[PDB]
């Protein structure tokens, strides 16, 4: 199969493996990983060897947040290898922010988003990326992204108005680098706002 | 020139359109990839604040005339170079607006030309690689890798944010 999948739990890279079993049952896997700049440099995480574990997660071990972290899993079935594949995942295009909780409180003529994200200081992380708050007010999908700096180092608090009552809105946590692309859609809240 | 750091989308599509242009797995070329050496102290170091501005100017021109050529034009898909070449020169002219404009940018000695040269020289050792391999598919894409990671560290000036110190 050799699925691998990443998640960003509150700015931590957590990746998972997911191995099919047909036939062969392996318990233990290992991950290793390196650059793009040269796959000269092989390193595998500690406690990510040899281990029963199907995740691995790391804190400073990826310092090239600014590239594409190349990854490669080895499948021992007991005591010998069985197969090895090779994948790659770019950060700048990636980064699936789901685990985040967010909040959204419905007035009479406002709405208050309320992101609870990773209480931080931006001036020691270099985090380039634009978040945006998806709005879907009675089917209408709408989409704000305001100034992330100094604003994502906590509470994220958005205020959306200029709608009428009775304004049902599903709200979505997303963000974008280049393009979009990066649509990481988490679980749409829904929200219904004093009718009228 | 820009003046005020309110954000940045050059180094981003940039960034994108050569990731778009992968054509196989980076980790199944373990053979036609050999360190370049990419210039970091002359990059990164004493060069930040519009000091890099004429290096990378010059930078974006090999990238231009490396990616324009006939062999790399065949290697690629040209829908895609069609917009970094758009690109490319989109924020060739970003740059070179502070030089035309009167910003502290060429007021560093002969050492602003001196990267530039670093840089010529790593795009040769490059093409050196590129002829040898005689412009394979696997060659390409870890040379290809290797301006990925040299441009992304080359507006990082701006975008780092993470040591202070």
């Amino acid at each position: 199969s050799c699925t691998f999948k990443i998640s960003l739990r509150n700015f931590r890279s957590i990746l998972s493996w997911e191995l099919k079993n047909h036939s062969i049952v392996p318990t233990h896997y290992t991950l290793l990983y390196t650059i793009m700049s040269k796959p000269e440099d092989l390193k595998v995480v500690k406690n990510c060897a040899n281990t029963t574990r199907s995740f691995c997660d790391l804190t400073d071990e990826w310092r090239s947040t600014h590239e594409a972290y190349v990854t490669v899993l080895e499948g021992f079935s007991g005591n010998t290898t069985l197969f090895s594949c090779s994948h790659n995942f770019w950060l700048a295009i990636d980064m699936s922010f789901e685990p985040p909780e967010f909040e959204i409180v419905g007035f009479t003529n406002h709405i208050n988003v309320m992101v609870k994200f990773p209480s931080i200081v931006e001036e020691e992380l270099q985090f380039d990326l634009s978040l945006v708050i998806e709005e879907q007010s009675e089917g209408i999908v709408k989409k704000h992204k305001p100034e992330i700096k100094g604003n994502m180092s906590g509470n994220f608090t958005y205020i959306i108005d200029k709608l009428i009552p009775n304004t049902n809105y599903c709200v979505s946590v997303y963000l974008e680098h280049s393009d979009e692309q990066a649509v990481i859609k988490s679980p749409l809240k829904c929200t219904l706002l004093p009718p009228g | 020139c820009d003046l005020p750091q309110t954000h940045s989308l050059g180094s981003r599509r940039t960034l994108m359109l050569l990731a778009q242009m992968r054509k196989i797995s980076l980790f199944s070329c373990l053979k036609d990839r050999h360190d370049f050496g990419f210039p970091q102290e002359e990059f990164g170091n004493q060069f930040q604040k519009a000091e890099t501005i004429p290096v990378l100017h010059e930078m974006i021109q090999q990238i231009f005339n490396l990616f324009s050529t006939k062999d790399s034009s065949a290697a690629w898909d040209e829908t895609l170079l069609d917009k970094f070449y758009t690109e490319l020169y989109q924020q060739l002219n970003d740059l070179e607006a502070c030089v035309i404009q009167g910003v502290g940018v060429t007021e560093t000695p002969l050492m602003k030309e001196d990267s530039i040269l670093a840089v010529r020289k790593y795009f040769q050792r490059i093409t050196l690689y590129l002829k040898e391999k005689k412009y394979s598919p696997c060659a390409w894409e870890v040379v290809r890798a290797e301006i990925m990671r040299s441009f992304s560290l080359s507006t990082n000036l701006q975008e780092s944010l993470r040591s202070k110190e």
